[PDB]
């Protein structure tokens, strides 16, 4: 029911995952700023920038991550950004906002120059994870797993990443067997939500593509992380 | 990738 070595790993991850927060200045904007498309997009840029800042801080602390080759570190970070962000933004939409602010945040996302074709599956993802009442444990481990995926483009040592990833998958699996024994399929279904996460790489690329036609601007970190040049 | 490297090391 978790070896002591698995307990340690779980505590390292949760410790690291929890010292990341959405700054108050940004959530305040969700209520206070006017509801124009220009201001909506500006706020999303700030959330995005913050998601990526938070991704990096989480990543740099992942066990074994310093031991990987420097180029691969960067391929992981960039490979994973979209999937990790959408997941985080799901936790935030479901769980780290006061009751009414989902509705407003949603209203802003709905009037920021994103096609319904990307919105529909986004909010369908948010819905489906909320109904699962996904735990903090789950968000955290799932996030670590996405980041340490051996399947990204340009990894020179896929085996070294696989050795960091496997232990995380075993922990999560055992947590499922433990905390949800009446649902033996739970682990598979969380892996199914990872499969659906992978869908957003395509969507996001399309979304960035449409914003760029209307000459919207993005920040240094964001242009860098997604090769927007 | 000088910016991402910087953020990885600091
Ligand atoms: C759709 C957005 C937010 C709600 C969450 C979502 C839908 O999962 C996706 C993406 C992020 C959120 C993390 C805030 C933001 O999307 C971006 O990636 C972005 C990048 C540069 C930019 O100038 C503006 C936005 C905006």
């Amino acid at each position: 029911e978790l070896t002591p070595d698995q307990q340690t790993l779980l505590h390292f991850i949760m410790d690291s995952y929890n010292k990341q927060r959405m700054p108050q200045e940004i959530t305040n904007k969700i209520l206070k700023e006017e509801f124009s498309a220009e201001e909506n997009f500006l706020i999303l840029t700030e959330m995005a920038t913050n998601h990526v800042q938070v991704l990096v801080e989480f990543t740099k602390k992942l066990p074994g991550f310093q031991t990987l080759d420097h180029e691969d570190q960067i391929a992981l970070l960039k490979g994973s950004a979209v999937e990790a962000m959408f997941l985080r933004s799901a936790e935030i939409f479901n769980k780290k906002l006061p009751s009414g602010h989902s509705d407003l945040l949603e209203e802003r996302i709905r009037n920021s120059g994103i096609s319904d074709e990307y919105i529909t599956p986004m909010f369908s993802f948010y819905k489906s994870i909320g109904e699962l009442k996904m735990t903090q444990e789950e968000y955290a481990l799932l996030t670590a797993i996405v980041i340490l995926s051996p399947d990204r483009q340009y990894i020179k040592d896929r085996e070294a990443v696989e050795k960091l990833q496997e232990p995380l998958l075993d922990v999560l699996q055992k947590l499922c067997k433990i905390h949800q024994p009446e649902n033996p399929q739970h682990f598979a279904c969380l892996l199914g939500r990872l499969t659906e996460l992978r869908t957003f790489n395509h969507h996001h690329a399309e979304m960035l593509m449409s914003w760029r036609v209307n000459d919207h601007k993005f920040t240094p970190l964001l242009c860098e992380i997604w090769d927007v040049q | 990738n000088a910016l991402l490297r910087y953020l990885l090391d600091k």
